RNA sequence: GGCGCCGAGGGUAGGGCCCGUGACUGGGGCGAAGUCGUAACAAGGUAGCUGUACCGGAAGGUGCGGCUGGAUCACCUC
RNA sequence: AGCCGCGGUAAUACGGAGGGCGCGAGCGUUACCCGCGUAAAGGGCGUGUAGGCGGCCUGGGGCGUCCCAUGUGAAAGACCACGGCUCAACCGUGGGGGAGCGUGGGAUACGCUCAGGCUAGACGGUGGGAGAGGGUGGUGGAAUUCCCGGAGUAGCGGUGAAAUGCGCAGAUACCGGGAGGAACGCCGAUGGCGAAGGCAGCCACCUGGUCCACCCGUGACGCUGAGGCGCGAAAGCGUGGGGAGCAAACCGGAUUAACCCGGGUAGUCCACGCCCUAAACGAUGCGCGCUAGGUCUCUGGGUCUCCUGGGGGCCGAAGCUAAC
RNA sequence: GGGUAAUGGCCCACCAAGGCGACGACGGGUAGCCGGUCUGAGAGGAUGGCCGGCCACAGGGGCACUGAGACACGGGCCCCACUCC
């Protein structure tokens, strides 16, 4: 059972339905994880709810302004995010080996040895990591 | 056509403590009581292949709960099979 | 120099593998127009699909059982 | 060369000429290299082991991974610059780099190992519900076959025909009773249950699986899954054995010049054992968890603009153009 | 225990007991391995007689002297097939 996957894939079948917001397993490494992509704008933020005594991480789904011309479905922001390195197919690389982003416009989870960072605040540090995921 | 009043027996009878109702050796022990009554069945109703399976569904379930307490603590795990007359 | 063993031949018996050839058996593909015959009887039905048993030189046929499909104002059955 | 394809009186290499591309000699033929399943690709299905991956919280050691330092793996050779023939294939000189290995130090997020705590998967407890789950033991009716008794009797049972059969008698459709066996209507319904098969007159007993509710307890003891083990309609095969219906080989009429109809034994049947394919279905690469999601009809439980768990119909997003 | 490259093999003797694997060999077939070369940028497959290093092969098979190391090489000895005298 992957449970960053689950997460990563409730938040796209989140957009495609277009919602407000939609709840996730309350977790350490989640947190970190929807916190990246708020500072970013993949998401409008999160927030801890719990539910019966049952701690959680709905997450506030951002989308962009409205499309050219008369059409609703307002524009993604989040035009994909799936999974590299996962449980079976460990995958991990070097400060000289990290991955490319989808050309800047967006980061790349890696789970350097110096906290959940992304593909240039680890190339900073010079630090490698886990390849968790890719958005973009 | 039992199993009703003699569950409170065979639970207080490995009950850990007052309350205990579903430890590992409870389990166990309610879920061999019924192997040995399915076993009893299948022994007069041979021609009776859905409940045989049955009986491997506990079986094969019990012995997972053996290697689990084994693992564990093979301290109680040697006590309950012992009590059940398990190997000997 | 002599004796014996460690070694390796050869010979005998049994089994196996590879290569080449002969009386002879069965089946299949391809080349194309032809010989002969014809399963869907040229379709609600009929029929067909899959499997096994029996039968025939062959075309195949046929019974049982489990599914398709078709269809109108008309159920499937031996 | 490979492929589409050309000629039988014409487009071109069916032949040749004019023409054209490449070319420093050339070009040519031949031999060697370079994800996905609803309809080619589903195991028959199920129980489980290896194995691999494993919800939540804190901490420690610390491997894997990442980084830094040193040395070798050299040279050769590739890359960069320069020089010498100096146009190059070349050669020569210097330097950079790389993955990998060994030693030492640091790091900790995830994975891995371990300890104390949580359970939002399952199991167990209590209280309930639905179905042909299976097996065993009884019980009831219609219909079919045969005999006797009553009666009548020349025609009837059958296809569009007819033959066949009925012919001890007095048949067949009539009425009542008796013996035997098999299969078991209306309700059975886009239904339901079960591991698959398969099972549906009803009733009792033994027994399995599954659903729901309050929500205490033990505590992810998990999930899938190759061998192995058990097992499928009809079917053939061995032994014991009774009866009935139907029925392929068989027999006959007809048609023809055939499968429809009639009779019909072997046989099919029940139990044990051996055997166990294509199934079904296409929702099967198994299968699990989460996630999106409205209305209508139907099933089960507690509630009652509901929710959990199935089936069918019409969608929205998305996927697949190639079933639209 | 003998012998030597100086104990990890190997040869002889004795007692006990199994060892290895499916995270896959004992057997069959071809290929020598690597740096490296070409395709290439993809690194996967394939090949390797020339270049360098590391191994095996003296017509074949076996043993062993030689021997600091020139140690199963050259060469020598024996047998089989075969050529010449």
């Amino acid at each position: 059972t992957d449970p960053i996957a689950d997460m990563l894939t409730r938040i796209r079948n989140a957009t495609r339905v277009y919602k407000e917001s939609t709840d996730v397993p309350a977790s350490r490494f989640k947190e970190e994880i929807l916190r990246i992509l708020a500072r970013e704008g993949f998401i409008k933020g999160y927030e801890r709810v719990d539910v019966d005594g049952k701690p959680y991480l709905r997450v506030y789904l951002k989308y962009g302004p409205r499309r050219q011309g008369p059409d609703p479905r307002p524009e993604q922001v989040i035009h994909h995010i799936r999974r590299i390195s996962k449980p079976g197919r460990r995958v991990y690389v070097g400060v000289k080996e990290i991955p490319r982003v989808r050309r800047g416009l967006g980061i790349a989870i890696l789970s350097t040895s110096k906290g959940v960072l992304t593909d240039r605040e680890a190339r900073k540090l010079g630090v490698g990591g886990e390849l968790i995921c890719e958005v973009w | 056509p039992i199993t009703k009043e003699e569950k409170q027996k065979v639970i207080q009878e490995f009950a850990r403590f007052p309350g205990d109702t579903g430890s590992t050796e409870v389990q166990v022990a309610l879920l061999t009581l019924r192997i040995n009554r399915l076993s009893e069945h299948l022994k007069v109703h041979k021609k009776d292949h859905h409940s045989h399976r049955g009986l491997l569904m506990m079986v094969g379930q019990r012995r997972r709960l053996l290697r689990y307490l084994q693992r564990e603590d093979p301290e109680r795990y040697r006590e309950i099979v012992e009590k059940l007359g398990l190997r000997g």
